[PDB]
């Protein structure tokens, strides 16, 4: 029903910067929540940053201040700018879309991961 | 991965429910829609199972109300606080009436301490200045001044509606926040194919007084909404060709266009009430392109 | 293949009254006979008793009215939900959607005149235990608040609201004269240590202190789903699991019998404490002598 | 969901009699109508007899008096006794079941036809 495409990952060393991009493909563009989560070695998934169609953003206390989420509703594309990346940020980063369908009970749709 | 096939419930018109009021469907109607804005906020769902507007799954909780009620002194009116996060990106609480008019019904209250029950004739005017469901409160005019207690669980069950045919206007949306705009609305609907019009699933609302306009047209049956929500089959095209078939003989009576956004169109000109067999049903056949010419039906 | 719809308890509708479901209950049923005629359907999609598919057209009444002079009462001759006649030759206990319990149902009687569009609505009640409650014969009686307003040869609808009742006692569908016919069979746990699983709602009350508990054997959505999918029962029991979608953890398991009722492994009355997002999930077909794990 | 098995075909000569039987198999026995239909070569399929669990029978006007339908609820079996057979009765006879399910809208359940000559 919904497809998600991630890009822009990689690995930097302390003091570096990166930018993640996620493009969504829906048959009809919906009002949704698009966000970035991350999973670390032997550690469960945790929130990085989420943004809504209206513009409401929620950041995780760990990345508050350094990371910035942005959205384009016309392209249904979300961006995550990560500045001052430090060794505590090495993980696999997933993009997520959540809309008003059945899949919402099970967490929505997910991307590949970087 | 591999696509899930698309389907429509095997149900006749009279076995399905109207998605804008908790009543059964009665007929199929077709007519030009350029003179008015068709923007219902109930019965709105895409073909792959994504609810829009104020549309939910329960067919009983349409035009219903629940909460606690405070008497407006000097009147037989009462103010209900709705049980609600205003932050959800929806136009109004799910199941809110999506037309302007005066809805009659029953207000029933229960007293927790002992189990006392109460019931009274109530009415709600959706076009009233005190109708603010998005803000969490609505107004009912009842027949009592002292019967309903404070902060007791109260339920409004709708029944019907109360110059001839000047009320209710079904194609005029209420102001969910008041008189001083609506948000997150489902898109308006219009046929973008020449010689095509909308096919409405039409019911007759119960009337309780005067000379009301009792026609209520919905774009999708509630059963279709529940089915689309369950199956969640992706739309392989912009429009899906449905054919009205007779199950006994197999004869096709007409075909229509089911758009992925959630409405139906037919090839006709003029107002017309479709004459169909009582056992007829809609059958999905294929996904057709944007240039598909419907075979017209008289 | 067989499956149940992915829906929470509070998202489904009671099949014996048009109201949302509220909780799950379980208890002994030896002190009463459980034989409801609404919300009955086999797993392969075969409606039993007086059960139909419309969730709004339960306990409703349609037809024409005749006035009982000197009273505020009226007598309605019944029409089918398609506005056709009720044909009592149909091998059903009563017209589909008929109330299947004894009690006083309050609601509204609405009438419309075809020629000019005059409409009227009035407070009405119907007593299912009354001598004049004979739906199988095509006639019911209504207690109204008027003696002048309702006309003849005019379509009239009765929409229910609540009660003012013996939930497990069936009415006399043809009156105090005959017995009821073509009833759906009564259900009971045939396995040791098992109880019935009721989908429980609270009926609205409009007067008095009525017992408002109403239990159904299948949610109306389950009835619609079974009727639509028409999946044949490959065993006597279908193993369902109540699952929390957030964690995936199984709360309990229950047995969906092919005739159309659910059983759990419990002893004593208990209102089940469940997560709000939980749903029933079909897993496999197992035999009748399958021992369920104890239910918390 | 429902299985039907027929028996009893063959050839007679005008004035003869025969008997067809049809046994049904359901996971739960329902209130239903069991019946026989027939289709002649190059002809439309037509009704010959029906009977319900309550006992209500319906016959086609051509076979009244000559044909007799019977039912057994405990065995869930329907029988058709055809007497005084006509050359105009040569056809494929199908057994049919109709219960209160969705399939009923498409003509109910069918068994494998039985040739009658």
């Amino acid at each position: 029903q919904v497809k998600l495409q991630q890009s822009g990952g990689g690995l930097v060393q302390p003091g570096g910067s990166l930018r993640l991009s996620c493009a969504a493909s829906e048959s009809t563009i919906s009002i949704n929540t698009l966000g970035w989560y991350r999973q670390a070695p032997g550690n469960q998934r945790e929130l990085v940053a989420t943004i809504t169609t209206g513009g409401t953003t929620n950041y995780a206390d760990s990345v508050k201040g350094r990371f910035t989420i942005s959205r384009d509703n016309a392209k249904n594309t979300v961006y995550l700018q990560m500045n001052n990346l430090e060794p505590g940020d090495t993980a696999v980063y997933y993009c997520n879309l959540k809309r008003r369908d059945l899949q919402s009970r099970f967490g929505g749709y997910w991307g590949q991961g970087t | 991965s591999r696509t899930k096939p698309f389907s429509v419930p095997v149900l006749t018109v009279e076995e399905m429910t109207n998605s804008r009021f908790p009543i059964p469907l009665e007929k199929l109607f077709t007519g030009p829609s350029s003179a008015f804005v068709v923007q219902p906020q109930n019965g709105r769902c895409t073909t792959d199972g994504v609810l829009l507007g104020t549309t939910q799954l329960s067919p009983v909780n349409i035009c219903t109300f629940r909460g606690d009620v405070t008497h407006i002194t000097g009147s037989r009116n009462y103010t209900m606080n709705l049980a609600y996060d205003p932050t959800e990106e929806i136009p109004a609480p799910l199941g809110t009436p999506d037309f302007v008019g005066k809805i009659q019904g029953v207000l029933t209250q229960t007293t927790r301490t002992d189990g006392s029950t109460r019931g009274h004739k109530a009415t709600v005017y959706t076009g009233s200045a005190d109708f603010a469901p998005k803000l969490g409160r609505v107004q009912f005019e009842t027949d009592t001044d002292r019967d309903f207690e404070a902060n007791q669980n109260t339920k409004f069950t709708p029944v019907g509606v109360i110059t001839h045919r000047n009320e209710p206007q079904q194609w005029v949306l209420p102001s969910y926040s008041g008189r001083n705009h609506n948000v997150h609305l489902a898109p308006a609907v219009a046929p973008t194919f020449p010689g095509e019009q909308l096919l409405f699933f039409r019911s007759t609302m119960p009337g309780c007084s005067g000379y009301p306009n009792m026609d209520l047209d919905c774009l999708l049956p509630q059963e279709w909404v529940q089915y689309f929500y369950q199956e969640a089959a992706p739309a392989q095209s912009d429009v899906a060709l449905l054919r009205f078939v007779n199950p006994d003989t197999g004869r096709v009576l007409f075909e229509c266009k089911l758009h992925k956004s959630g409405y139906v169109t037919v090839a006709h000109t003029g107002q017309h009430d479709l004459v169909i067999p009582p056992n007829g049903y809609f059958r999905f056949d294929s996904w057709v392109n944007q240039f598909y010419t419907l075979a017209p039906m008289g």
